[PDB]
């Protein structure tokens, strides 16, 4: 991890790029399982907040 | 978002290899479900748990 | 609170909850519904929903 | 108001379907009960 | 093709058996199918797993059968070289000839 | 009916003559390797029932119908599979506003602009615009 928090770091950016970095960071699993293939714009970001 | 309550896990789990998890809370995951019921109507249907 | 977006950042993306009211001081925003312009909002106005 | 949607046609889908319209069911069970369950839900 | 693997507290803890298909190399058993031929595609169409480069010169010679068999067991045969492990917690062996910086 | 694409790839495979057609040649071939050996009449009557030309060539369409014919899909899927095809009119699996209203025109039920708009967004549930197999079937299951 070197000298990085990623609560931090998360943190310092506005609430669009949280939620675009969260996105991107649960890509594996968001675009990989069935489930999450009928998932919305709104409910995606919403999961990938809390992931 | 069926059994609506707690239970005692009924076996270990142990790491085997470098492996990474993705785990999210109850709470939020029935939040966000309940925020979106046309969401919930499939996800309810397509997710099976392997174990 | 005040907030300062850049341009090209997103505020309210499409089916996400809306739960805050929000005037317009400067500069000019606008409304995109299905890939479409259908309102334009300057200096002096405000919208959300009236809780 | 966001919550509030306005609803509109385009310019190009109208030409669309009357271009299609102007180069113009006793198995369709499906979509007739479709039809009997849309009509039941908006009465 | 089934074959056990030991455990390093010398034990037998779990079994792996292999799977192959030979359907369309053996002889044609049909149940109830609108046509032989039609039968015989779809039992074809299964064994591409076969078909391809592992007996892909079959073709090109004849009276295969005879080292089909070798080709496909050469394979399932190496799962030895997997049960090595046991089931353990095996430590990250080095490659011969290689001394270790630290 | 998109599940047949994948057929492609295994006639490519047993044609290994490369002329766009079994030939006899790659058919002695085959059953040379696979080891049995059957009469040569057989074989060309086998294949003449087989191809719908029957001048001993086979063509992609007579292994298609033999498929078809052995598939016996659910006829759940039958029924819905017929529904997207008799709905979509351009037959691109895709169902859109000026469709369904096209549909509706020519079976008489109109319904007006918002009754539409909502009954698409009753199917629709990634809200973008867009009338999907799951989604159809899903709202079919209720």
């Amino acid at each position: 991890s070197r000298g990085i928090d990623t609560e931090k770091v998360l943190q310092i950016c506005p609430k669009d790029m949280r939620a675009d970095i969260c996105v991107h960071l649960n890509r594996k699993v968001f675009k990989e399982h069935p489930a999450f293939r009928l998932a919305s714009d709104g409910c995606l970001r919403a999961l990938a907040m809390e992931f | 978002w069926k059994e609506a309550t707690l239970a005692q896990s009924c076996a270990n789990v142990r790491a085997l290899t470098y492996c990474d998890l993705h785990v999210i809370k109850r709470d939020a995951l029935q939040k966000v479900l309940e925020f979106y019921t046309a969401f919930s109507h499939s996800f309810s249907r397509n997710l099976i748990l392997t174990y | 609170q005040t907030v300062h977006c850049a341009p090209g950042d997103l505020i309210y993306h499409a089916g996400e909850s809306v739960d805050s009211l929000c005037f317009v001081v400067s500069g000019s925003l606008e409304v995109i519904q299905d890939d479409e312009v259908v309102a334009i909002l300057g200096k002096g106005d405000v919208f959300g929903d009236v809780f | 108001n966001l919550r509030k949607r306005i609803v509109f046609r385009k310019i190009s889908d109208v030409k669309r379907e009357e271009e299609e319209r102007m180069k113009r069911l006793p198995p369709d069970h499906p979509v007739r009960r479709l039809f009997q369950r849309f009509r039941q839900q908006k009465e | 093709k089934i074959a056990p693997i030991r455990n390093e507290q010398d034990k037998v803890v779990l079994f792996l058996c292999t799977f192959s298909d030979i359907t369309a190399f053996k002889q044609p058993i049909e149940d109830d199918s609108c046509k032989g031929w039609g039968k015989f595609a779809r039992l074809t169409r299964a064994l591409t797993s076969s078909r391809g480069v592992l007996q892909q010169l079959a073709p090109s010679v004849q009276k295969g059968e005879n080292v089909h068999k070798h080709s496909r067991l050469a394979e399932v045969l190496q799962l030895g070289s997997d049960i090595l492990p046991q089931y353990k917690q095996e430590a990250p062996k080095t490659p011969p000839h290689i001394i270790l910086h630290y | 009916e998109e599940q047949i694409a994948e057929f492609k790839e295994a006639f490519s495979l047993f044609d290994k003559d490369g002329d766009g057609t079994i030939t006899t040649k790659e058919l002695g071939t085959v059953m040379r390797s696979l080891g049995q050996n059957p009469t040569e009449a057989e074989l060309q009557d086998m294949i003449n029932e087989v191809d719908a030309d029957g001048n001993g060539t086979i063509d992609f369409p007579e292994f298609l119908t033999m498929m078809a014919r052995k598939m016996k899909d659910t006829d759940s899927e039958e029924e819905i599979r017929e529904a997207f095809r008799v709905f979509d009119k351009d037959g691109n699996g895709y169902i859109s506003a000026a469709e369904l209203r096209h549909v509706m025109t020519n079976l008489g039920e109109k319904l007006t602009d918002e009754e539409v708009d909502e009954m698409i967004r009753e199917a629709d549930i990634d809200g973008d615009g867009q009338v999907n197999y799951e989604e159809f079937v899903q709202m079919m299951t209720a």
